[PDB]
């Protein structure tokens, strides 16, 4: 956390800081992306809302996926919603599970697995090529998309041939990506939804309003037995706030 | 309440060759186009690829680049065109944000994306000028 | 547009140094637009001119 | 009288706006996704030649 | 005319521009359609699939509307699928078949040479009796790992087909944008109707959204806003109108007096063969500010 | 707390949430709590009384 | 501004023709319906 | 101690504006406690097994 003295114009504040950043990202790992943080402030945090299955048809995992690339991209539209923050949920993660006798069996060191792996998911093309009077683009497939295509890598392989394939040792099979934070509501369970967030000051009441019209929309697009449970509502509190004292200037 | 001036005629014309100095200076220096910027404010953001295709521009680069643009302030649409070899993506803020603030603003995610491409790809922040910009064509 | 329109004047005034008044009180009324414009910055593009 | 303008201001003749006038033309049609880069680079010479 | 009638092929429709408005014309990511429909998807299926149920829609939903779900697919393709199976049993990461896909078949660069202030850049490729055709591409020579001399058509299987020629999206997502439109007609009663016909009987599928954009979304804004200030700006006008001389009843014969002017006015531009834009209503304007001045001073008389 | 007749929604966020605002181990429970509105359900009973 | 163009005046006619036309009609206006509705007004 | 041990992702795979991560290590029951720790089986360059 990086401060300034008061009233320092926020943006300019921010892009301040942002001028050695840029110094940073080579000195640090892969794995490690330096985040700028949100817009809105601590307090910005207004529609908190959860995302249940009236059932047990849709998956937990699968839900975090709903809210992560179809809702959090709805939501992420209406004009002062900073970033629409997900809680919860399990994130699906293909999980290859290496077995020491395995590996002993073949000799393919750790590092062997890891080379091909990254070596086996990645698609490209190269130019065209004046077929006809049109020139066809030239591309090539490579992506993963099947565990059975996941077992298929090959790892030790020799001519007049066989192959040894990841298949051969390790068990693929999609699992819950270790979690960095759990979201429930009462007993209902475990359950993923997502926290709205409101750029630095922007009236409310007027973005929960939009949000509430945008998810009486969604409603229509989603799932069989799947509703969006509002958790929170800052504008209540704006609202009852306003109420209250509205009707005592006049009395 | 008009003849509170007529006192002083000469406070007028004085006052006119005022104008009249500051007049000519102002006018002559100042700046002329044909037809006004109104393109709108954005920027725009192009990276280069040497040859691919759509499916791989989008997948490779320009899917790293919207997609972090969603969350930086200012953004109404980060809507644009991938295609074989180059993919632009146009951010655009409301009218009148101050267009230098705007660029800054875009380019705080940026940094963030530049790890997440290949090689061959360089995300290029647009040029200052508007479309409109346009204006000595030689051969 | 302006020794037209003294020329008219003249004519319904039989001649005077209207022609006089008209640089004064359009040339100036023109000056003043063109200040006000550079204050709110704005490029003189051709409706500005028009 | 106000009649007679009613009859214009229902039929509006049509169109809105101009398209202005500037001294030169720029040429761009609705072309086809795909062609050869020889052919682009003759398909110009020649639309440069007519 | 001369011109659009000199060059004429095929393929080609042509339009003829101006400079400055063309070239701000490409930057600008805007729909000029008067409507346009947005429909945003989590893959390329269900929004194209979706996308021509709104070209059947717009054609019977009464207007003029010419719906294209999109004009864009239309890039022809070579794909070559990569057989994991049969590059296995040749020990290849599919990254090297790749190899031969990209540096080999097509010849990204692979550096660049200094001449002082100058850097021209270095491609390595087969040549291009390798690469003239699909058959001389199944024929690909590619050394395997183990020295292994193959085609590529051992590795994987190329055919060809029809694809994206570009790709347009909205936000990270992608979207298509359909463009359809009736001419001279405020097109905001074409909308609503259109929007419940939808609604009521062609369904969208789960994962999916649709919005609606082009010039629709200005006039909403601007024509209201306008309509708006009818008011402020007469309500402003009369406090003004009265003030000279104290009395309303010459301010109501003001507001009276301005239409005939304009009248006579307006009627001059089917004499010259001039349309009304915003122009003329700035002409207009300035009709009526005119006219007012007389009425002051020619009321005090 | 969801036996407590005033309560009506309760949430339960035992860690961070995608912003970079919450910074919270999984130790970190955080629990939103909806307040049922006050026709409903009791006498006596204030605000502290709840707490 | 109306019979003659070396460079952008396509736009001034549209601004510029109702003035004529209107100006042609303002004055006859003034010159009639001042009187004729003050008397009338009172 | 990383990738097998814990189990750093190595990787996310795409379907399409989605991307969900791979992992890779070595099973629960080798991870259980420091004691089925000190057994890591270490598979070294000269295929000692350790
Ligand atoms: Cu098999
Ligand atoms: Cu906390």
């Amino acid at each position: 956390y990086v401060i300034f003295e008061d009233g320092t114009d926020p943006y300019w504040a921010r892009s301040r800081v942002l001028e050695y950043l840029n110094q940073v990202q080579g000195k640090l790992p892969a794995g490690v992306s330096a985040e700028l943080g949100p817009d809105a402030t601590g307090v910005g945090w207004i529609y908190e809302y959860a995302l249940v299955d009236r059932s047990g048809k849709h998956d937990l995992a699968d839900l975090r996926s709903l809210q992560d690339w179809f809702l959090k991209y709805e939501l992420k539209t209406i004009p002062d919603v900073a970033e629409v923050a997900s809680v919860g949920g399990v994130v699906k993660e293909y999980q290859v599970v290496i077995d020491p006798q395995r590996l002993a069996q073949y000799g393919i060191s750790l590092a062997e697995v890891k080379s091909a792996l990254d070596a086996s998911n990645q698609e490209a093309g190269g130019s065209s090529i004046e077929l006809a009077e049109a020139e066809y683009m030239v591309r090539a497939s490579g992506y993963l998309q099947t565990l059975d295509d996941f077992n298929h890598i090959v790892l030790k392989a020799s001519e007049n041939g066989v192959p040894v394939y990841l298949r051969d040792v390790a068990k693929v099979q999609i699992g819950p990506e270790m979690r960095r934070g759990i979201a429930e509501l009462n007993g209902e369970g475990e359950v993923a939804g997502g926290v709205v967030i409101l750029r630095s000051g922007k009236n409310a009441r007027e973005v929960i309003a939009a949000v509430k019209d945008k998810l009486e929309t969604l409603k229509s697009s989603l799932p069989e037995g799947v509703e969006i449970v509002t958790t929170y509502d800052r504008s209540q509190l704006i609202d009852r706030a306003i109420d209250n004292l509205s009707g005592k200037l006049l009395e | 309440i008009i003849r509170r001036s007529v006192a002083n005629r000469f406070l007028v014309l004085m006052g006119a060759l005022f104008l009249s100095i500051w007049g000519t200076w102002t006018i002559i220096n100042t700046p002329v186009d044909a037809l006004p910027d109104l393109s709108d404010v954005q920027v725009i953001i192009k990276t280069s690829y040497p040859g691919q295709a759509p499916q791989i521009v989008e997948n490779q680069v320009t899917y790293p680049l919207t997609t972090t643009m969603l969350s930086v302030p200012g953004a109404k649409t980060v809507r644009g065109f991938s295609q074989f070899g180059d993919s632009y993506v146009y951010v655009i803020f409301e009218d009148g944000t101050d267009p230098y603030w705007a660029r800054s603003r875009v380019l705080e995610y940026l940094n963030q994306v530049q790890g997440k491409l290949p090689a061959g790809v360089s995300a290029e922040l647009g040029p200052d000028a508007t479309g409109v910009g346009w204006i000595y064509e030689y051969a | 547009e302006f020794i037209v329109v003294a020329v008219v004047c003249a004519l319904f005034l039989w001649h005077v140094r209207s022609a006089l008044v008209a640089i004064i009180s359009l040339p100036l009324g023109l000056c003043i637009a063109f200040i006000v414009m550079h204050f709110q910055g704005l490029n003189a593009n051709i409706m500005s001119l028009g | 009288s106000v009649l007679t303008v009613l009859w214009p201001l229902n039929k509006v003749g049509g169109e809105f706006l101009p398209q202005i006038n500037e001294g030169d033309l720029l040429y761009m049609p609705s072309t086809l996704p795909g062609i050869s880069a020889a052919e682009a680079a003759s398909m110009l010479q020649k639309t440069d030649k007519l | 005319e001369e011109l659009d009638n000199t060059v004429r092929l095929p393929g080609l429709a042509n339009l003829w521009v101006p400079p400055i408005r063309n070239r701000i014309d490409m930057l600008s990511t805007g729909i000029k359609s008067p409507i346009g429909i947005k429909v945003s998807g989590t893959v390329l299926a269900d929004i194209d699939a979706m996308a021509e149920q709104i070209e059947e829609v717009a054609r019977t939903v009464p207007g003029v509307a010419s719906a294209l779900a999109e004009r864009l697919e239309g890039g022809r393709y070579i794909n070559v699928e990569i057989n994991r199976e049969k590059a296995a049993r040749y020990g290849m990461t599919v990254a090297d078949v790749q190899l031969f896909v990209t540096s080999a078949v097509g010849g990204a660069m692979v550096g660049e040479t200094v001449e002082g202030i100058a850097r021209y850049p270095i491609n390595l490729r087969y040549p291009q009796s390798w690469r003239d055709s699909p058959q001389a591409l199944r024929q690909l020579p590619i050394l395997t790992p183990m020295k292994q001399q193959i085609t590529l058509a051992d590795v994987a299987d190329i055919k060809v087909s029809t694809g994206p020629s570009m790709l347009k999206t909205e936000n990270a997502r992608p979207t298509s944008w359909i463009y359809i439109d009736a001419r001279d007609r405020d097109m905001v009663s074409v909308v609503h109707d259109l929007q419940k016909a939808i609604a009521e009987k062609v369904q969208l599928k789960p994962g999916t959204s649709v919005a609606f954009s082009g010039q629709f979304e200005l006039l909403e804004r601007a024509n209201h806003k306008l309509k708006l200030m009818v008011p402020m700006t007469l309500m402003i006008i009369f406090v003004l109108l009265y003030l000279a001389f104290r009395r309303v009843g010459e301010a109501l014969l003001i507001i009276s007096s301005v239409p005939f002017a304009l009248v006579g006015g307006i009627w001059l531009l089917w004499w010259m063969g001039f349309h009304l834009s915003v122009a003329t209503g700035t002409g207009f304007i300035a009709l009526a500010g005119v006219a007012a001045e007389f009425g002051v001073v020619m009321l005090m008389y | 707390i969801m036996s407590v007749p005033e309560v009506a929604r309760v949430f339960g966020k035992t860690g961070k949430a995608e912003t970079a605002t919450d910074s919270a181990p999984l130790e970190m429970v955080e629990t939103t709590i909806q307040l049922k509105p006050q026709e409903q359900w009791r006498p006596g009973m204030t605000m502290d009384k709840i707490i | 501004i109306l019979w003659g163009t070396g460079a952008g005046s396509e736009v001034m006619s549209r601004i510029a023709a109702p003035m004529i036309g209107g100006m042609i009609t303002a004055p006859l206006l003034s010159l009639f319906i001042i009187p004729a509705a003050y008397k009338l007004m009172w």
